[PDB]
């Protein structure tokens, strides 16, 4: 019945867990650093090395504290000598910090972790056990999201790094057994994973697959306001002129800049012509309070259902400068802002929370390494919130074909190494299509493998896109 | 083996873990909150 979807077929694709090998076990050698942090006790360390010595290494272990300084690991690492991976059990059983969901703690030591092996010039891959930061599948609930943002910028870290990251382990929430079953032949595997999520049903790598569009009958409408988050910003602004074609009752382009951005005025004249009840509004996104009254100054005479969350502040993704808080200050209109509008939707009835994230979280991107785990966050927060009684669609926009939020350097560079700029004339049925499907959290990128394979798995084999089957080529 | 589900037995393991990833089933359509969306399943796992 269809084949103009076909093209967005081509256009969807989704990351699903398949059961991987749990790596082949080798006599590791030298030492493993058990990374870590000191304040509370953790059984994680015993239950990680009674594996790491008994695979051949001794165990070290590495205090890190939170900005403790991009140089302190590397001479610590010089100290102990020659080390053949660490394993980065900061980030287990962490909560958020709720002043940003980027300034993780661990995050930050990761990434100082990372620049501290660059710079101890120790060559070795390094590992970061996670607890439950990614799902195996929506039957699994991604405990933190902000976890994920290491995900996020892990899968960035291997295309800087390839001999200094090894990848991650993630590892269920609470249990320590599955470190003690596998993490010797994961951190040794020859198999090649990068992505790894320790269950008690086996291992999982994460795989890119092709998405689906039988183009099922039901039909998602703008009925109701559409919260536009950066709708001034060409990723909410072809959304929300599409919203407007699409008959959107009433829009709300909410931005710092609204009413004072390069392009307002034209763009909610388009938009008043399409549709109607079209606002611009200068808010921050940042703040709780600010989408707190914003969402009270929504007119009681139409309800809020459509939160179209598209702002992300960008400047630079370069691991070497890469820290916590800078990640924390680049993306907060990201994160913050989703997990404020999360938190005050919790009690609305919305039809559709869209987030818009990018590729940067779904394979990896130089020069977006901090973009990356804001897209990261967004994707834990749909993966939950798909968890609970609100929907959320984390739709991972490729390179836009008119949009300055992430079509920087780093997209014209990819433009000529796989993912194409996708026309917004199909990439807005993609999530049109997203909706139908209620996909949980779509991949939407017009990437060619004929010169992706040799942008990608060049640097590091990556195990990723071996379920796309005309990823061969 | 019906020895190897003595130690599932004995020491008192449950085999719910989760839904099969192998058998491409789709795993989004089959979640979503509305309990009565055609499609959707309501266990969120099972011994697979």
């Amino acid at each position: 019945r269809s084949t103009e979807v076909d093209e967005v077929s081509a256009l969807r694709y989704r990351i699903e867990w398949r059961p991987t090998g749990a790596g082949e076990p080798a006599r590791l050698d030298g030492t493993w650093l058990v990374a870590k942090y000191a304040g509370t006790a953790d059984e994680t360390s015993t239950a990680a090395r009674e594996a790491l010595e008994s695979a051949g290494a001794r165990v070290r272990e590495l205090v890190v504290d939170a900005r403790c300084g991009r140089d302190e690991l590397a001479e610590r690492l010089r100290s102990v000598g020659e080390v053949a991976g660490v394993l980065s059990l900061l980030a287990v059983d962490e909560a958020e910090p709720e002043e940003a969901p980027l300034a993780l703690a661990s995050l930050a030591d990761t990434l100082s972790l990372v620049q501290a092996m660059v710079s101890a010039e120790l060559g070795c891959p390094l590992w970061t056990v996670t607890e439950s930061a990614v799902a195996t599948g929506p039957f699994e609930r991604v405990r933190n999201a902000a976890h994920g943002a290491l995900w996020g910028v892990g899968r960035v870290i291997a295309l800087e790094n390839p001999a200094v990251w090894g990848g991650l382990v993630d590892v269920p929430a609470g249990s320590v057994a599955e470190l003690a079953r596998h993490l010797a032949a994961v951190v040794s595997g020859g198999a090649g994973e990068d992505q790894l999520a320790l269950r008690a049903d086996g291992v999982y790598g994460r795989r890119w697959v092709r998405a689906a569009a039988p183009a099922t009958d039901d039909e998602w409408k703008p009925t109701g306001t559409v919260l536009v988050t950066g709708g001034t910003g060409g990723v909410g602004g072809q959304i929300a002129r599409w919203l407007a074609r699409r008959g959107a009752p009433h829009l709300l382009l909410v931005s710092r800049s609204g009413p004072d951005a390069d392009g307002a005025g034209e763009l909610v004249a388009e938009l008043e012509a399409l549709g109607a009840r079209t606002t611009v509004a200068a808010c921050d996104v940042t703040d709780r309070e600010s989408v707190r009254e914003l969402l009270g100054g929504i007119g009681d005479d139409v309800p809020l259902s459509a939160v179209f969350h598209a702002a992300a502040t960008l400047d630079d993704g370069t691991v070497d400068t890469l820290t916590g808080e800078r990640i924390e200050r680049a993306s907060r209109a990201k994160v913050l802002g989703a997990r404020n509008l999360h938190e005050l939707t919790r009690e609305l009835d919305l039809t559709a929370f869209v987030l818009f994230s990018s590729f940067a979280s779904a394979f990896g991107a130089p020069g977006l390494g901090g973009y990356a785990p804001g897209n990261a966050y967004l994707d834990g927060l749909a993966q939950q919130r798909r968890s609970d009684g609100l929907p959320a669609t984390a739709v991972a926009w490729g390179t836009w074909a008119g949009s300055g939020m992430a079509e920087g350097p780093v997209a014209d560079r990819f433009r000529r190494h796989g993912v194409i700029e996708m026309p917004p004339e199909t990439a807005c049925r993609a999530l049109q299509n997203a909706l139908d499907r209620a996909e949980v959290c779509p991949i939407v990128i017009d990437v060619r493998w004929d010169r992706f394979l040799l942008a990608y798995t060049a640097q590091r084999p990556t195990r990723l896109f071996d379920e796309i089957d005309d990823a061969r080529r | 083996t019906p020895e190897e589900f003595w130690e599932l037995l004995s020491e008192g393991r449950d085999a719910v873990a989760g839904l099969p990833t192998d058998r491409g089933w789709d795993l989004d359509s089959l979640f979503h909150p509305d309990p009565t969306r055609s499609g959707t399943a309501h266990q969120r796992g099972g011994g697979f």
